[PDB]
């Protein structure tokens, strides 16, 4: 050393550490509340879906007078049903689906519609594409194919000048191996509009009219 | 640390660093004061999850 | 890949002999049972042997006499 007076700032260089390690413990501590914070309300938002229960889904079939409506539900039997004061005679249409209370059996609110849990599989199903000519030599079917089908969908408008009736549907025929559904891919990818990919015994089922209702 | 080591003897009187010590000592008893104020606060909020999570076992 | 040829020709038992010599996951699967007269949900028995075998890919669905989903009709 220097002093026998360096011997006085060798306790004094421990009591500065201290100090900037226990800032250091008041960052922590302060990390630690608002870290367990969002454990109280990821708990929280689940008492209150807890202590309020289900709502039962019907649609408008019928307006029968003005505090009364008929539904018939999606479970099946129709009822006659009232409304709060939370949903207004404008505000209803037939085939909009309402909410009803499971205790009470009242109208709060306006339900967006209703769409199979089958038919968001087919919009799942986007693989197998291929180029715009992805067909050799069957290249002139897909100038035939688009005449129906991607012309008009993107502008009706210059077949007013035609004057004939709207363009809808066509048949793909021809032994296995052809590309049948690779043309169907093909036009869904190129297009890029909303797409299904039905299989022929996924809108069936062992209810003969649950499969009438699925298309 | 940074002061009161024997690169601050060169720099600065000795009795500086003598009172240095002193306002160190007025300044960490505030510090540690603060550190336990955010420590209690943990143990409450810690329960009032458990009071919440048990109606969620109910129906778990 | 179809294997065919005249009955006794020991095609059963080789497909068993190999997928378990290898670890890969076979399934015993008959194709009659799949023809239930529940059918969407006995078609839904063919979704769901694929559904299965997605999740435990990669694996070898070996189905036992394939002419009775393997008409010619
Ligand atoms: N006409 C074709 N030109 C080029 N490639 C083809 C053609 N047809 C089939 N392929 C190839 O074969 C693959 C599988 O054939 P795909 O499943 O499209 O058969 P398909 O005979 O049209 O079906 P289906 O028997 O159900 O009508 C394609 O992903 C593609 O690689
Ligand atoms: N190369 C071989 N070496 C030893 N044993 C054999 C051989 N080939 C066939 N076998 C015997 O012959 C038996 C009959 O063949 P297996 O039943 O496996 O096939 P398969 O043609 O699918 O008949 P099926 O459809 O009538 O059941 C085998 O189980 C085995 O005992
Ligand atoms: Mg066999």
């Amino acid at each position: 050393e220097q002093e026998a007076h360096n011997k006085a700032l060798n306790q004094f260089k421990r009591k500065l550490l201290e100090h900037r390690r226990y800032d250091d413990q008041l960052k922590q501590r302060r990390q630690n509340i608002r870290d367990l914070e969002k454990l109280y309300d990821k708990t929280e938002n689940d008492i209150k879906a807890l202590q309020s229960i289900g709502q039962l889904i019907g649609e408008v079939m019928k307006e029968l007078s003005e505090e009364k409506y008929i539904v018939k539900a999606s479970s099946g039997p129709r009822y006659i049903v009232g409304v709060r004061n939370s949903v207004d005679r404008s505000k209803l249409k037939k085939g909009v689906r309402v909410t009803l209370d499971i205790t009470t059996l009242t109208i709060m609110r306006i339900l967006p519609r209703e769409t199979d849990p089958l038919v968001y599989n087919m919009t799942s199903f986007e693989q197998g594409e291929i180029t715009f000519d992805g067909i050799g030599g069957l290249t002139e079917q897909i100038r035939e194919l688009r005449e129906v089908i991607e012309l008009p969908l993107k502008n009706p408008e210059i077949f007013q000048r035609v004057g004939i009736k709207p363009p809808k549907g066509v048949l793909l025929y021809g032994p296995p191996g052809t590309g049948k559904t690779l043309l169907a891919k093909a036009v869904a990818a190129t297009i890029g509009a909303n797409f299904i990919f039905s299989p022929a015994s996924g809108i069936v089922d062992k209810y003969i009219g649950e499969s009438a209702r699925i298309i | 640390g940074d002061d009161e080591l024997d690169q601050e003897i060169l720099n600065l009187s000795t009795q500086e660093l003598q009172t240095r010590a002193k306002l160190l000592d007025n300044e960490i008893r505030i510090f540690r004061s603060e550190l336990q104020r955010l420590s209690h606060e943990n143990n409450v909020m810690l329960e009032k999850i458990k009071d919440n999570k048990e109606k969620i076992k109910n129906n778990r | 890949a179809l294997m065919y040829g005249p009955p006794g020709t020991g095609k059963t038992l080789l497909a068993r002999a190999c997928a378990a010599q290898t670890n890969a996951t076979f399934l015993k699967l008959a194709a009659p049972q799949l023809v239930q007269m529940y059918i969407g949900e006995g078609a839904k028995l063919v979704r769901d042997a694929f559904a299965l075998a997605k999740e435990k890919a990669p694996t070898i669905i070996f189905i036992d006499e394939l002419d009775a989903i393997g008409t010619k009709r």
